[PDB]
């Protein structure tokens, strides 16, 4: 049984980063060569393992997280990063073990009028913990004036839309991101290579 | 203008350590992968590896196991290639190159450093002695400079401080049986100018800090 | 584990000829292939990226085509400054693999060398050794024979040659031959001569001097 990476990587729709998607990979064999043999990825970084040594390993509790962000935010999807995405949307632990894969998705995620369907969290009282997911939509008190759960001056709805237009600069174009989480333990492993 | 500037030629004994450098300018150093490329004496180009200066993420070529290590210093827009213990087989030319922007998946080297020549040898550094190659005394006369008994490569030779380039031929060095290099540089000039004009070869051998300006004259 | 090949390993063509060289990959690499030019004494230079895209500022006589496992690079009208080694280069999301290179040389009309001979300098003689130098200037093709005859005695094993890279403007070569002799050996003879044969010389050419002006 081949692991269903195609349905993660080639899913027609991707989640907004604030509501990032996660799928468990279990009881299957994985050929990662199909990933690194292509030149479709603008980011392909592995932590705690080398990408060309992935097929030689067995893993426990494999996870594949996926979402869309802006091109110039992809560096935040790494251990030890900060910024709007790493702080408020999707946070990797300093001790992350896995791979971060990204590619430009302007052709699929941009639109002549502007695609505003992809959202990110703009405001938050504190930084996310690693792998924490926050889908709340309470009004954010950005200033001295109380909000009482009402939108108004200095009282903001916390999610904002990316504006993806096809003629944006590359750094402002949408990128699809897949984060593969691994654990390499002295324990049984249901995910192995060829 | 995008520029990559590498450190100078190096000669080391086997077992010594060495770090060579590559400083980027004219662009955002932390947004592009830097690659190192080796060219063995007479051989082609070999890709060694590449580093992302923003996080020092490194992809190594499968060939290079763990001999040479790539690194980068964000604060001074500089990338490095280093050896803890050099071997004879590290004798080569090394190029750094700017590759793709982190946003770009299309790899290509659009700008290159000038190359750093590394010599690993136990033989001693020796500056050259420079001897004139004096004209006959046709219409055209040849004169030159013999740059003899030096180690290691390279030497540079110019004429009249670089002002004289037309007709200049600087030959590739030949390794003599003594293990020392020798090189000639010649220039053809009008015979009518030998009496009155000044022809000087500027020889520079940086490994020995030897610089020589030799006036070449017709023999009395 | 991608093996890149190129053919031919070297070639010769005349100015204005159309030149086509090939590159093969051991597996399908789509159009993820680049082409570089490396002149003697220079860093390589990117010419074509992604199989067919002309780099900015690169002359339009260069082009590339192909995809999958076979690629071509074409100079539509070979120019004197085009002498170099041309490399293909595969890439993927992790790194690169260069092809082995194709060396391009230029064919031109035969040109005989102009020959010059230089006695050793007094400065070098004082140091105990004598270098006699013979210069063959601006000839084509590269094959040339130099024979040292001292008092009409053919020399052997006491000389070394060096040849320039082909000139980027007139496509000729130059060659220096150095006869090394101890000072005592140099004084044993009187007539130092360098005899040159070359395809452009119907008869051998000799340049000589007499030890002591």
């Amino acid at each position: 049984n081949l692991c269903p990476f195609g349905e993660v990587f080639n899913a027609t729709r991707f989640a907004s980063v604030y509501a990032w998607n996660r799928k468990r990979i279990s009881n299957c064999v994985a050929d990662y060569s199909v990933l690194y043999n292509s030149a479709s990825f603008s980011t392909f970084k592995c932590y705690g393992v080398s990408p060309t040594k992935l097929n030689d390993l067995c893993f426990t509790n494999v996870y594949a997280d996926s979402f869309v962000i802006r091109g110039d935010e992809v560096r935040q999807i790494a251990p030890g990063q900060t910024g709007k995405i790493a702080d408020y949307n999707y946070k990797l632990p300093d001790d992350f073990t896995g791979c971060v894969i990204a590619w430009n998705s302007n052709n699929l995620d941009s639109k002549v009028g502007g695609n505003y369907n992809y959202l990110y969290r703009l405001f938050r009282k504190s930084n996310l913990k690693p792998f924490e997911r926050d889908i709340s939509t309470e009004i954010y008190q950005a200033g001295s004036t109380p909000c009482n759960g009402v939108e108004g001056f200095n009282c903001y709805f916390p999610l904002q839309s990316y504006g993806f237009q096809p003629t944006n600069g590359v750094g402002y174009q949408p990128y699809r991101v897949v984060v593969l989480s691994f654990e390499l333990l002295h324990a049984p492993a249901t995910v192995c290579g060829p | 203008q995008v520029q990559l500037v590498q450190s100078g030629a190096e000669v080391k004994k086997p077992g010594e350590s060495l770090r060579i450098s590559c400083k980027g300018s004219g662009y955002s150093f932390t947004n592009y992968w830097i690659s190192w490329v080796r060219q063995m004496p007479g051989k082609g180009l070999e890709w060694m590896g590449r580093i992302d200066p923003s996080d020092s993420y490194i992809n190594y070529s499968p060939s290079f196991q763990g001999h040479a290590t790539i690194s980068a210093d964000k604060s001074i827009s500089t990338a490095y290639l280093q050896w803890g213990s050099l071997k004879a087989s590290d004798t080569a030319m090394y190029y750094c190159a700017r590759g793709r922007n982190y946003l770009d998946s299309r790899g290509r080297f659009d700008y290159w450093g000038q190359g750093t020549l590394v010599t690993v040898s136990s033989a001693s550094t020796k500056g050259p002695s420079v001897f004139p190659l004096a004209p006959s005394s046709g219409g055209t006369a040849a004169l030159g400079c013999l740059v003899k008994d030096y180690f290691p490569e390279p030497v540079t030779v110019s004429w009249n401080s670089g002002a004289l380039t037309s007709g200049v031929h600087t030959f590739p060095a030949v390794l003599q049986s003594s293990g020392l290099y020798s090189l000639s540089s010649v220039v053809t000039v009008p015979s009518s100018s030998l009496g009155t004009q000044t022809y000087i070869c500027n020889v520079n051998h940086k490994p020995s800090n030897t610089k020589v300006d030799k006036k070449v004259e017709p023999k009395s | 584990d991608i093996v890149m090949t190129q053919s031919p390993s070297s070639l010769s063509a005349s100015v204005g000829d159309r030149v086509t060289i090939t590159c093969q990959a051991s597996q399908d690499i789509s159009n993820y292939l680049n082409w570089y030019q490396q002149k003697s004494g220079k860093a390589p230079k990117l010419l074509i990226y992604d199989a067919s895209n002309l780099e900015t500022g690169v002359p339009s006589r260069f082009s590339g085509s192909g995809s999958g496992t076979d690629f071509t690079f074409t100079i539509s009208s070979l120019q004197p400054e085009d002498i170099a080694t041309y490399y293909c280069q595969q890439y993927d999301s992790l790194g690169f693999t260069f092809g082995p290179g194709t060396k391009v040389e230029i064919r031109r009309t035969v040109a005989a060398p102009s020959v010059f001979i230089f006695p050793p300098s007094d400065e070098q003689l004082k140091s105990g050794t004598a270098s006699v130098v013979c210069l063959l200037n601006n000839f084509y093709p590269r094959e040339a024979k130099v024979q040292w005859k001292v008092d009409n005695a053919l020399q052997s094993g006491n000389s070394q040659e060096s040849v320039t890279e082909q000139d980027s403007k007139d496509s000729t070569y130059s060659l220096s031959s150095t006869l090394t002799l101890s000072k005592a050996d140099y004084e044993k003879h009187k007539v130092y001569a360098c005899e040159v044969t070359h395809q452009g010389l119907s008869s051998p050419v000799t340049k000589s001097f007499n030890r002591g002006e």
